[PDB]
DNA sequence: TCACAGGATGTATATATCTGACACGTGCCTGGAGACTAGGGAGTAATCCCCTTGGCGGTTAAAACGCGGGGGACAGCGCGTACGTGCGTTTAAGCGGTGCTAGAGCTGTCTACGACCAATTGAGGACATGCCCGGGCATGTT
DNA sequence: AACATGCCCGGGCATGTCCTCAATTGGTCGTAGACAGCTCTAGCACCGCTTAAACGCACGTACGCGCTGTCCCCCGCGTTTTAACCGCCAAGGGGATTACTCCCTAGTCTCCAGGCACGTGTCAGATATATACATCCTGTGA
């Protein structure tokens, strides 16, 4: 059970998905365990940054906008998700200096 | 129907360009934008329809669009998938 | 009276629309445009609202992303105004 | 009626670990489900090819580990690998 | 306590065409007694005058008597004896003829008799029958009810039926009628309420 | 404990056309007693009045008696004696007529008898049969059920059938009927739930 | 010997049926081999996803027929579709 | 016993149907593969193969050589607008490039 | 080994740019080019080596380079694949 | 005497180097650069000539393609010369 | 009947600093017991638990006792003995410790004593005093009131004062306090009504 | 029945610094025993292992004993003796050491003793104290609770406190602690509910 | 300052000499088609619910239309630095061997794990079943 | 008629149990992996010789950068008109769901010929060298 690996994500699900999707004939049982840990870890990284982003906007709740900002505020995730579009993400408040009045 | 490309209206084009940080937009942009947007739509729809026809449905679903987008090198989150 | 010497509003709009998430295109006309194109491939197609939402966000994302690059090209030419050829360049660089 | 699979439960639990006091909108939960399914597909897809190329009979933690290193930026990769290693280690001992 | 039997409540007009009638009193607040034909029910205040008319198609023999008895209307309570509650049983309101515990009294009649039945344990009040006076088609008996239907330790809010029997010298049955009784503080209010519930 | 036998539950109208009937109570959540024709089932509160009507096509002889007995409906439990649970068996709630451990009582009737059968170990309650009043069409007996169906150490949520037998002065079988019984705190809510599940 | 199937045979036969008086240099041949494998992988990949998306077990001429339209530009698609149709039509007829 | 006839021969194709059926039905792509599928695909590959070779052979004759070389394949692929999409991002060994010189760079 | 980034000669950088149609040069290009080349080459190598380590080899083969390239949208023909 | 005008050789070279197919970087230099980079990740790594050539051809292709886009950016700014900014712009437009 | 005397109601904290206290119960319609500081009045249901706290500045000697007694608040009625009404006096609700006629009981305590005073005819209930544990500030006694204020033939809607007295083992007066009591069906409703009248 | 006295519940760490501790159990389904520091309350299932830790700042002498006793938390119920309900008192689940009627048992210890106190009528279970095992800061006793809090005729939904006393070989107090106990089908569900209500 | 003709350089075509492409034959090794049986997929038909499509009215914002001034943009001109080009010298690469070791590549054998299947017990949510207080009605006093 | 005051059913909450799906545990058989050993090729290392490329220095023009003036595009604001957006209702079709039947496929078995791999020989291409065609640079013409 997940309580064996101490993970929150459900291994047996992942295991069944790996059996399908035509990825391979067969599986070594460590596989879904390892993969579950990774998916959980990445999930935490996003949510943690997103919660901080929600706090900056003084909200107790995460909304797609906050995921968008939180992702782009970490260039590692920005690269990983460098082709993704987020529903209701909005964009970054970047204005190029050459446009400003002086 | 017809003439809905004129439905992509000029200030709406401007607002998109404001998200792109654009400070001033020339008179010729709007036509060029419409042409570009049409091509993008044509490619996505054509593929989406193809998925729908393959399943022999008459109704295009979010998944059909999401897939049509994906393979064009562009993934969309938040509509399923 | 008072009226703006131009462009401070433009910067405010950039701020606002970059901050906000909602659709900037009109809610219904785009849906008709989807029908008008789709009928050319097949008649009597039927549209899930969610499907049309997905198309909108993809199109906005595509045009916005294109406008970012267009803007950079224009800055590279050291112009204030963007021009069709700026769009064309950014597309052609992206292998369209 | 019909029933559905999603990660919303687990996403919700993880959010509590990083921010116990913070809630999440259904829309954001929609995003997270796409994110999980996307990353899952990439890793599984890459690990599939590693197995195919080496003509091996199975996906193991190794293929996943390698695939993770090929998909993630280095920094994320280090931490991801550490967690995967512990998970398999603990699971083997448990 | 409980009785070994239940008195019959069936209407029986008999050889003499016996029946009951009641005054056309209104439903005003201050009313002491009022009757509802729709419900076949009397509403009256404690210890106040309650006229009941006796009607017949032909005059019964001399020595005929009229008896009144109370039973609970609900069939599971029918075997319990109706009596006054402990407060009104102890209070000093006896008229010198009625026993302290009897619910029903007859006023204005010296020939009244009160029975606590040795076999059934039922209380009842009896008077001689007399034929109608000049200008009336009926004979009127004035009852008093000596506890409210609500008295705790007494009727305890359970509805009662007054059974009236026309009887011969031995106490054999010549005729029978019955009506529901509520003894309450505001007869006019309560009558109107129950008649309104007849449309609900 | 376990009985040596199972009482027959088979309906038998006999020479007198014996049948049961029940009042048209509503489905109010906490109604005291209510019956479902669609389920042939009574829903009632513990110790409350449960009217059961007795219908016949001709009148049984004098000395006829009516007996009520409970058995478990599920075939596996049919050999167990239906009785009260250890708690309600110790509680001081006897009416001076019923034994402590009997599930079914009859209220109001001074002529009731309770049998603990020396051969079968079954419990049952009996009263003399009485014909309807002239102008009535059936006789009503008022049962009380002295444990909720849910009582642990007793019925323990297992459904029961009440079997009603018409009998002569000796206990010989003149007629038999049965109905399912649920004893519960909120009969109307439970009755509606079971009648809705009949469509599922 | 250890075995590696290659398309070189068929590639040159096709050339002979187009420009009989010409030949292919080993390197051009290597390229055509990768080309075949590349187009093969794509079509096989896309046909796989169609079946997955539609939650159905068998790859048939249709899944390929659809994959072809998705991968190829229209002009090439129609010709290819025409040929694929004829080959299968004949094969089942013969 | 009926004497064997190969599916390639039945379909009228040069490309090897049996191999293709093997590359589809095993090596982690599918749960099942139907017999018409390999045949269809083999024709498609054959058609596209022919198009490239046909274009390249012309390029070879434009260079007066009877033997096709990588350069010729490159020229074919980039002169055909549709191939230039299908293989748009492919890199070809010793391909070289097209003789594209921008007008603004020319002498005047 | 060290400094073989200087091995990428200034004229070699000219020749590459010439094939790309480039006519006239600023010396800044040479240093910037070497930076860009290094990054590209380094990322390909890192993938190719990773494949090699996965196969538990000591030697990189063309197929490792082909896969390393391919996934970045760089299908390479002629070396196998 | 003769003496070319500064900036004419190019047009010959352009055609020659567009026309020909050989590699434009010398073998030994490139080979050592590959090893020099790779050693940072793993010592004692060893190579196949096919692998080294494959790397080289991809690198030349990458740079050649980059230079063409770089050239267009410079033309778009109406310059004769390419500059680091042109490289950076093109790459940034391709999201690199 | 009428007493020969009226108990003193005067507050007297005495040598031990005796005071009463009460729980901060709200005014939910049917709250079992609630207290008004503004009226110095308790509102409670019949037979329900009425916690009264005892507060002292120093611990009384061992063998000290606490007594509760009731008197009518209106000076016209102060000489009448507060007792249960005839119904509740006859009903079988004695807990095995309290006499049938006493208005005030103490629940839970096995060492309770009930006094019918031979000289004054006043009823009272007594228990031994118990000190609190060293970090708790008061001792709680749980009284029960065995008639509603509205009981006819008893309190008959007349308000009462409860008088609490601390005593030594001989019954000598060590301290005294009092509070008004209303025994009623809806203590929260009634408390809000009387406190609203304090603004009228 | 009732008791002549109430055991003191005050926290008293005494000479040895006596304190209680409990395992860090979750709130999932089927959890046998889970403790809430926020409520100072233990939630557990009938007859399951309930580990209670004993903490001290210095070791008590040999012959020290540890006693557990249950009292009702509400002050008016404190004088009633906590015991098993009639059903569980009769059922055949005695381990050969515990009397049938005792609510609390200790498992795994042959030196357990069960007391039905002659003077107070209180039930309690006692074991010898033992110092922690080498490397442990505390000693663990495994209790079992042999009725649900909801058992009718037993605790009947009333909360109880378990009082733990450290005492010498004569039973004199050395230290004391207490915690609230709920015995129920779903300790995790119930603990979460009561902890969630703490924010409402 | 801008474009064409002759000569020079780069790219394409022919002859002489040498290598590779190509063509033809024999033995070995599955690979392939022909053949048969059974779980399953796929196909076809029937039935019900929700969504899509279509229609009508009111209100607000979007958009359309018009005018004036600012700035951008374009055009033109001038000066300096860097790049480009040519010639000469030096080093490395490329070319062409020469030699040795490790790794890769391949084959064989045995053990453990995975996969697959069944049975048993727990996780999770839904439901089964009872008591309090509140709402509201029932019933009395001023 | 308004306020005084008691009692029963309902909403909700309190608290015990059921059904469905997942996880855990055990067994059996086969394949792949793991581990070990052996052979050959390729890689890696080393040395010598020749030519081209790169590097370094010198010289000139064009391009880049900077600056000024002129004209038209665009932005900003006000007023008027049109469709969007919003809200509500109805009917039909499609999609989804369930049951039943036939044919494609898969899996297992047998046999024969072709292809594949290696071996052998001749002709035409490849390269090197020499000549002709296409583009660029220098010189000439406008």
């Amino acid at each position: 059970r997940s309580s064996r690996a101490g993970l929150q994500f459900p291994v047996g699900r992942v295991h069944r998905l790996l059996r399908k999707g035509n990825y391979s004939e067969r599986v070594g049982a460590g596989a879904p365990v390892y993969l579950a840990a990774v998916l959980e870890y990445l999930t935490a990284e996003i949510l943690e940054l997103a919660g901080n982003a929600a706090r900056d906007n003084k909200k107790t709740r995460i909304i797609p906008r906050h995921l968008q900002l939180a992702i782009r505020n970490d260039e590692e995730l920005n690269k990983l998700l460098g082709r993704v579009t987020i529903a209701q993400g909005g964009v970054l408040p970047n204005i190029q200096a050459v446009l400003l009045p002086k | 129907l017809r003439d809905n490309i004129q439905g992509i209206t000029k200030p709406a084009i401007r607002r998109l360009a404001r998200r792109g940080g654009v400070k001033r937009i020339s008179g010729l942009i709007y036509e060029e934008t419409r042409g570009v947007l049409k091509v993008f739509l044509e490619n996505v729809i054509r593929d989406a329809v193809t998925y729908t026809e393959h399943a022999k449905r008459k109704t295009v679903t979010a998944m059909d669009v999401v897939y049509a987008l994906k393979r064009q090198g562009r993934t969309l989150y938040g509509f399923g998938g | 009276p008072h009226r703006y010497r131009p462009g401070t509003v433009a910067l405010r709009e950039i701020r606002r629309y970059q901050k906000s998430t909602e659709l900037l295109i009109r809610k219904l006309p785009f849906q008709r445009l989807v029908r008008e194109i789709a009928q050319d491939f097949k008649t009597d197609l039927r549209f899930q609202s969610s499907a049309v939402m997905a198309l909108q966000e993809a199109c906005e994302a595509y045009l916005v992303g294109l406008f970012e690059d267009t803007n950079l090209c224009a800055i590279h030419a050291k112009r204030v105004t963007i021009m069709p050829k700026d769009i064309q360049l950014a597309r052609r660089i992206r292998g369209e | 009626r019909s029933r559905k699979e999603s990660y919303s439960i687990y996403v919700y639990k993880v959010l509590k670990q990083v921010h116990p006091d913070t809630g999440i909108s259904s829309k954001a939960m929609g995003i997270m489900n796409s994110f999980v399914n996307d990353i899952f597909e990439r890793i599984a897809g890459e690990a599939s090819r590693l197995a195919h190329y080496n003509k091996r009979s199975t996906i193991t933690s190794r293929e996943i580990q390698t695939a993770v290193r090929l998909l993630l930026p280095g920094e994320l990769a280090k931490h991801a690998v550490s967690e995967g290693t512990k998970a398999v280690t603990k699971y083997t001992s448990a | 306590p409980l009785s070994s039997s239940v008195p019959s409540q069936k209407t029986y007009q008999g050889s003499y065409g016996f029946r009951l009638g009641f005054l056309h009193s209104g439903t005003a607040k201050s009313v002491t007694c009022t009757y509802s034909p729709a419900l076949n029910k009397m509403f009256c205040q404690l210890a106040k005058t309650c006229p009941v008319q006796l009607w017949v198609d032909s005059t019964p023999p001399p020595g005929t008597r009229v008896r009144a008895m109370a039973i609970y209307k609900q069939s599971q309570h029918m075997t319990e004896v109706v009596r006054r509650c402990p407060h009104h049983e102890r209070c000093s309101d006896s008229d010198g003829l009625a026993p302290p515990q009897h619910l029903i009294r007859v006023e204005g009649n010296l020939r009244v008799e009160y029975l606590d039945d040795r076999n059934t344990f039922r209380h009842s009040v009896v008077v001689p029958y007399e034929p109608p006076e000049v200008g009336s088609d009926c004979t009127t008996i004035h009852y008093n009810y000596m506890c409210n239907s609500s008295c705790m330790g007494g009727m305890n809010r359970r509805p009662i039926l007054t059974i009236i029997t026309l009887e011969d010298s031995s106490g054999n049955l010549l005729g029978r009628n019955s009506f529901e009784v509520r003894v309450c503080a505001c007869p006019g209010r309560d009558r109107r309420t129950e008649e309104e519930n007849l449309r609900k």
